[PDB]
């Protein structure tokens, strides 16, 4: 159906091995051993409620919102909306508890189903079919700031 | 003091007059957890609705989010002043956490 904006968190979010996301000087999603790794998960209701649906956004000189268009991971320079009216969108993630490392997250695409964020060694934010079990690069310690 | 499991999240809607109260609880993450109510006219094919698009005659409260004993409730009250309006709706709580979501369903 369509999703609708709630409560936002400021959120610090690291990789299997400590490093930190950021958005660099070329709104590129990378991670690295302060605002640009400040990051806003903002929670959405679904009329179809599937999970935890969220859009992860940053300021850093204006705000610029993740994407997972074209299956490639993106920032792209907008607000994270009040309503969104697409059953799938680019911009939404469903947020997880990770299966057996209960308080480590992963966030899937609702675009592309099974396509998780995952870091990818330059360290990178990449968009990354689940094949295997126990896939520790699509885990993540989310900080509370 | 009961020596018993506590289930979560054991989602539960009482009736007063005018208002559904939804209640239910969560363990894992407290945090990232939030609840809210949808409605569908079940006598007409429109989409199931967010309660600010339903127009006048109902609205939902702001959630409460207390804890005790290492567990979060969530309650979240629904009042529909207009019982015409909405006769022929089904209303759906909706909990939605870390572990996944649950909804339960009622009538006027």
């Amino acid at each position: 159906g369509y999703f609708g904006k709630l409560e936002s968190k400021l959120s610090v979010i690291r990789n299997l091995n400590d490093q930190v996301l950021f958005i660099d000087q070329g709104n590129r999603p990378l991670f690295e051993d302060a605002p640009r790794t400040i990051f806003i998960i903002s929670m959405y209701k679904d009329s179809q409620p599937r999970g935890m649906a969220v859009t992860i956004s940053v300021k850093s000189e204006k705000i610029s919102t993740l994407s997972s268009e074209n299956k490639i991971i993106s920032f792209k320079e907008m607000n994270p909306p009040d309503n969104i009216k697409d059953t799938k969108s680019d911009i939404i993630f469903f947020q997880r508890s990770v299966p057996g490392h209960d308080n480590k997250m992963q966030f899937e695409s609702s675009s592309y189903e099974g396509y998780f964020l995952a870091s990818e060694k330059l360290f990178k934010l990449i968009l990354k079919k689940e094949d295997e079990l126990g896939d520790r690069s699509i885990m993540f310690t989310v900080q509370n700031e | 003091g009961a020596m018993v499991e506590t289930k979560c999240p054991n989602l539960d809607i009482v009736t007063s007059s005018g208002e559904f109260h939804c209640s239910g609880c969560v363990e894992h993450m407290p945090e990232f957890s939030y609840m809210y109510w949808l409605a569908k006219d079940m006598k007409s094919d429109e989409d199931t609705k967010f309660i600010e698009h339903l127009g006048d005659g109902i609205n939902e409260d702001e959630t409460v989010r207390t804890t005790d004993g290492g567990i979060t409730t969530l309650r979240k009250v629904l009042h529909v002043t207009d019982t015409n309006k909405f006769a022929h709706y089904r209303f759906t709580c909706v909990l939605t956490t870390l572990d996944g979501v649950s909804k339960k369903n009622i009538w006027l």
